[PDB]
RNA sequence: AGAGUGUAGCUUAAAAGCACCCAACUUACACUUAGGAGAUUCAAUUGACGCUCUGA
RNA sequence: ACCUCGGAGCAGAACCCAACCUCCGAGCAGUACAUGCUAAGACUUCACCAGUCAAAGCGAACCUCAAUUGAUCCA
């Protein structure tokens, strides 16, 4: 009689907030979530809550290339050593290519 | 299991903070920043005012 | 819902039988190494390669330099292999490699360099600056007569120009030297 | 360059002076064009050159004109949509969209 | 009025060395679970085999500047077995040279640990560094 | 994505047995 | 007697990339480090010194 | 039988969705206190109260887990 207790649980609004295509600036949150599923590829920065969030301003665009794993995460590396002789991984990268440049030269006074 | 005590530096009196510490152990005395001295000074325990 | 792939799958050609007999990576610089192989193969789906701006890299351009010269390259192999042959046979190397102590010349590898490929790393440095793209607009060539060019400022130094120098304008403010090999029956104009 | 048969051109000279610089307009393409079966490259070096302390004494004793500066600027930074009612927002708010920083009195 | 004083309010760079040569130019940031990420602007890419020691000298778009390798004449009649320690050290020491006679003199090395607990990679980066080039690009104005 | 072409490329865990 | 051939164990490589062994760690395997031996069979696209097959 | 919160299917590929539908749990922890001070841009448990990431600078040698918790007044 109601044996199980604590199933009331609730949304985390966790998902993509802009897609290919949309301008995102500096600072905005591409997409929260928990575990690695969109890893960051350029421009685009972590924090503590494995986040997503661009560095520049541009178009975000969103490719696969190869995953290369950190030598010093031993178990992405006995997982890289399990493979055999030709097996890639290929996982899903956010990029954000910049368009607006960082300066220009403009004339001030002339003496 | 656990106990917060505050630490109260050597130089520049008036700037203490808290922090954990075991129960079965001695005293603390770590290296921690004062504001008022931009440096690195000494903490001493003293006055425990919680016992979680 | 379900389409089909445009293209070979990466992880496609190997059987996922009898995967007990195949080899394993044994370690990790193998992996590395094939990682940044097969991340150079033109794919067919959107790649790193395509959006950053590429200036468009599969586009042959023209040659307008001068032909390299007619070298036979078994005489020269068969000249290198005695050589070192030659060069094997003392024991003072032998000393010196197992001490861990052996020094080169510079200058006569600095000459050697620019006397071989020297005209190659120039052409490829000169095209990294985008030298080809300003002045002949995408056409390049490559510099087979060796070119040298010494400034005059004080009084016992100099100021050389190689191939990416940084020379002020307090240090050239005369003109250089220029020095290079030519014949007698051949006219030169230089350009700056 | 490299010429084959001994070739003079002669619109392309310039003076014993030669300070001026809207004849200096030299293109590197178009000379390349106007004599192409005749010359050919075969030598190349270039270097770096930054700003020092002669570069005034040349535009003064070398072109008879005035020093020209530049400052690498950058862009403003991006600001969203000023509202009514800023939601959540700290009290340095009201700053990233204010003029200057002085107390400013309009009728008073 | 003065005809020499065309100067206008913009001027531009047509020069690809330039953005990086005054800390202004942008580093591709990110990846940061891969190791080699790419926020620098000259790596110094070693390749070592049982044959031959080759090292280059790429940018951030993947291209090489300038490279060493026993392969060449120059360097495979000064010395004997391509394969010790001297023979990586003359490469590291000609690359330092051909850098130095290039212009770049800055570079972010970031090798493996049990190839940087190594003897070979460390007398090249000695060698490197005695040349006049210090490894460790700094910082970056208003990154 | 599922309907893209480029589905089941991540996959890894098929090429192993252990 | 005829045919297929022709770069070390391999190359839709032109003197390189894969392979092998020894010395250090390991019960052992293995990574890594420190080293070693290796080839265009001859005379200018041609003809013949090596292997295999078909025979007697 | 339960009074708070998280996860697995119902809710399958952006997001949200309940049941007295069936199961694991949490009221904490193994180690350094720069677990310092400011400051663009966002997500936000479908409102609010709350929570989280971070450009850059001064300062310094060159942070792990899933819920893991307590507001007004007063002392
Ligand atoms: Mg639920
Ligand atoms: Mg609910
Ligand atoms: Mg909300
Ligand atoms: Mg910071």
């Amino acid at each position: 009689s109601s044996k199980n207790l604590g199933g009331k649980s609730s949304g985390r609004r966790q998902g993509i907030k802009k897609m290919e295509g949309h301008y995102v600036h500096a600072g905005n949150i591409i997409a929260t979530q928990r575990h690695f599923r969109w890893h960051p590829g350029a421009h685009v920065g972590v924090g503590k809550n494995k986040c997503l969030y661009a560095l520049e301003e541009g178009i975000v665009r969103y490719t696969k290339e190869v995953y290369v794993p950190h030598p010093r995460n031993t178990e992405a590396v006995d997982l890289i050593t399990r493979l055999p002789k030709g097996a890639v991984l290929y996982k899903t990268f956010v990029h954000v290519v910049p368009a607006k440049p960082e300066g220009t030269f403009k004339l001030v006074a002339m003496l | 299991k656990n106990i917060l005590v505050r630490m109260v530096s050597e130089a520049g009196t008036g700037f203490c903070f808290n922090t954990k510490r075991n129960r079965l152990r001695e005293k603390l005395t770590l290296l921690h920043y004062d504001p008022v001295v931009k440096q690195r000074v000494l903490f001493v325990e003293k006055k425990k005012i919680r016992s979680l | 819902r379900r389409t089909p792939p445009l293209g070979p799958m990466p992880n496609s050609d190997i059987d996922l039988s009898n995967l007990e007999r195949l080899e394993k990576y044994r370690s990790f610089d193998r992996y590395r190494r094939r990682a940044e192989q097969e991340a150079q193969a033109p794919h067919w789906w959107r790649t790193y390669r395509e959006y950053f701006g590429e200036k468009t890299d599969p586009k042959e351009k023209i040659d307008i330099g001068l032909p390299p010269p007619k070298v036979s390259r078994t005489q020269q192999l068969l000249e290198r292999k005695q050589a070192i042959q030659e060069l094997r046979a003392n024991v003072e190397e032998e000393r010196a490699a197992r001490l861990r102590t052996a020094s080169v010349p510079l200058d006569a590898v600095r000459a050697e360099w620019e006397r071989t490929c020297g005209p190659y790393h120039k052409q490829r440095l000169a095209e990294y600056y985008g030298l080809y793209r300003d002045l002949f607009h995408g056409a390049t060539f490559v510099p087979r007569v060796p070119l040298h060019v010494a400034y005059a400022v004080g009084e016992d130094d100099l100021m050389p120009v190689y191939c990416g120098n940084e020379v002020t304008p307090t240090e050239a403010a005369q003109a250089p030297e220029v020095t290079y090999e030519a014949e007698e029956g051949s006219l030169w104009t230089l350009l700056l | 360059f490299k010429q084959d048969q001994p070739i003079d051109f002669s619109e392309d000279a310039r003076p014993s002076p030669c300070y001026q610089l809207a004849q200096r307009t030299f293109r590197t393409f178009d000379f390349y064009k106007k004599h192409q079966e005749t010359m050919t490259p075969a030598g190349l070096s270039f270097f770096q050159c930054r700003w020092d302390d002669s570069v005034t004494y040349i535009f003064h004793q070398l072109l008879d004109m005035r020093e020209p500066v530049f400052e690498f600027v950058r862009p403003p930074p991006y600001h969203p949509k000023q509202k009514r009612f800023p939601h959540r927002q700290p009290l340095r708010y009201l700053d990233r969209y204010r003029d200057s920083h002085e107390p400013t009195y309009g009728i008073y | 009025p003065v005809e020499n004083e065309a100067v206008a309010p913009e001027f531009t760079n047509r020069n690809p060395r330039n953005l990086e040569l005054l800390s202004v130019a942008r580093k591709e940031r990110g990846w940061r679970t891969v190791f080699p990420s790419r926020e620098f602007w000259h790596r110094l890419r070693v390749i070592r085999t049982q044959h031959h020691v080759e090292a280059l000298v790429e940018h951030q778009n993947g291209k090489v500047v300038v490279s060493a390798s026993t392969r060449e004449w120059a360097i495979k009649k000064h010395l004997y077995s391509t394969r010790n320690v001297v023979a990586c050290e003359s490469i590291g020491r000609v690359l330092a040279q051909r850098c130095l006679e290039a212009g770049i003199n800055f570079m972010v090395y970031q090798p493996t640990p049990w190839e940087a607990a190594s003897d070979s990679m460390k007398r090249l980066q000695s060698a490197m560094t005695e040349g006049g080039v210090v490894l460790r690009e700094p910082q970056r104005i208003y990154e | 994505y599922k309907t893209k072409p480029t589905h089941g490329i991540g996959k890894y865990k098929h090429l192993i047995k252990a």
